[PDB]
């Protein structure tokens, strides 16, 4: 934080490589199911049911 | 307990000697260290970095 540096030794920073890509890994199944049908059920049961 | 005698006109004088050795130990310095705040306080989040 100035313009003039006196003789000596200084520690500025630590070098860090930055990321480039994004990777996502998930299990392998591609089927739909009655989520909506459970929502769209004609009759809804009770708590004890 | 070893009480020393006392008298008006009595002294004690040695007649032989010996030589001994003794040791002493003193610390002089400790281990240096260094820390970089950014790595420890915030891992990788860019928003955290800002
Ligand atoms: C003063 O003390 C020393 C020991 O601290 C005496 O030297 C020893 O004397 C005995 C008796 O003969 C020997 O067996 C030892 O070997 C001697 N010591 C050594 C290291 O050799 C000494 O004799 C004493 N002074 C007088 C005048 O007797
Ligand atoms: C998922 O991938 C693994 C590894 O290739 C394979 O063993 C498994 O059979 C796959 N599952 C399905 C449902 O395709
Ligand atoms: C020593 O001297 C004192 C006087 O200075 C005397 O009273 C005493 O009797 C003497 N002897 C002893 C053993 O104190």
């Amino acid at each position: 934080k100035s313009f003039t540096v006196e003789k000596g030794i200084y520690q500025t920073s630590n070098f860090r490589v930055q990321p480039t890509e994004s990777i996502v890994r998930f299990p392998n199944i591609t089927n739909l199911c009655p989520f909506d049908e459970v929502f769209n059920a004609t009759r809804f049961a009770s708590v004890y049911a | 307990e070893n009480s020393v005698a006392y008298s008006n006109n009595s002294i004690a004088i040695p007649t032989n000697f010996t030589i001994s050795v003794t040791t002493e130990i003193l610390p002089v310095s400790m281990t240096k260290t260094s820390v970089d705040c950014t790595m420890y306080i915030c891992g990788d989040s860019t928003e955290c970095s800002n």
